[PDB]
């Protein structure tokens, strides 16, 4: 939805009420997001890590 | 039609306290487990 | 038909309740669960505790 980024997407658990689309953490990085077609939600996790 | 009504006795006004109500949610982003500011 | 009146004495009220109050600009520390719903807040005004 002209939110771009970089990542991993995996299914989610979370559960976002109608009026949501984005899902943020502490940090204010978008973590999560509904896929704006199927109207599921998907976990973002970064690629860089050890 | 349109009317003026009657028969309605006097009274003063009542007050009552509110015990932390009227929060809402302030954005459209989704948090878990958090305490936002 | 227990309202004789003409039409600005005969009528019932009912029994309902209503209260007001207005907001100000503050301060609230909001409490998000697992599932992503408010289930606490904090005045951080109203004390010096809070
Ligand atoms: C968006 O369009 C796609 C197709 O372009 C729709 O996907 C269909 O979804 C139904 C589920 O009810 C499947 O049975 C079809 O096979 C899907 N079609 C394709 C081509 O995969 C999708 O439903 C549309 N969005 C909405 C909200 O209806
Ligand atoms: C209801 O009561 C009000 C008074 O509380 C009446 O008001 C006046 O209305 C005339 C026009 O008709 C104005 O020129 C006056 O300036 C108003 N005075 C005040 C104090 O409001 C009103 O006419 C009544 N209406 C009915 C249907 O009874
Ligand atoms: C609300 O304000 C009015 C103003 O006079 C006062 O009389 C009343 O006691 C107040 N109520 C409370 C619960 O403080
Ligand atoms: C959400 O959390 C509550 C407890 O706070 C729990 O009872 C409920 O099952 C949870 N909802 C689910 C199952 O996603």
């Amino acid at each position: 939805n002209g939110l771009t980024g970089t990542g991993v997407l995996t299914e989610s658990n979370k559960k976002f009420l109608p009026f949501q689309q984005f899902g943020r953490d502490i940090a204010d990085t978008t973590d999560a997001v509904r896929d704006p077609q199927t109207l599921e939600i998907l976990d973002i996790t970064p690629c860089s890590f050890g | 039609q349109c009317v003026n009504l009657t028969t309605r006795t006097q009274l003063p006004p009542a007050y009552t306290n509110s015990f932390t109500r009227g929060v809402y949610y302030p954005d459209k982003v989704f948090r878990s487990s958090v305490l936002h500011s | 038909y227990l309202t004789p009146g003409d039409s600005s004495s005969g009528w019932t009220a009912g029994a309902a309740a209503y209260y007001v109050g207005y907001l100000q600009p503050r301060t609230f520390l909001l409490k998000y669960n697992e599932n992503g719903t408010i289930t606490d807040a904090v005045d951080c005004a109203l004390d010096p505790l809070s």
